[PDB]
């Protein structure tokens, strides 16, 4: 899995 | 549900998105109702844009502007979310 705050 | 969000340029959105790389065998994905898509909300900052056009955490991503997003990987979904700017629709449906 990836995680990117937006 | 669909959320509707619109944000001034030097925010952001107010969450984190967690997902299946596009690197991993995401092809071999079933979407079921225990677990609906790929993406989902990691978390949601309280009362951040997202939190006030009710997104919450654990929601699962469907759609991003209109484009079904089930079964896209994360670096894809999040090009779909930067391409908006400050505009963003999503629709999710909720673990809770
Ligand atoms: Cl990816």
């Amino acid at each position: 899995e990836a995680q990117t705050r937006l | 549900s669909v959320a509707i969000l619109q944000k001034r340029d030097h925010e952001g959105f107010g969450f984190v998105l967690r997902g299946a790389k596009a690197e991993t065998p995401i092809e071999e994905f079933t979407p079921t109702p225990a677990f609906p898509a790929l993406q989902y909300l990691e978390s949601v900052d309280v009362e951040g844009v997202a939190w006030k056009a009710g997104l919450r955490t654990g929601d699962f991503l469907i759609e991003v502007n209109g484009v079904n997003v089930v079964k896209v990987g994360h670096k894809q979904v999040v090009g779909l979310i930067r391409q908006g700017g400050n505009r963003l629709v999503m629709k999710v449906v909720s673990v809770t």
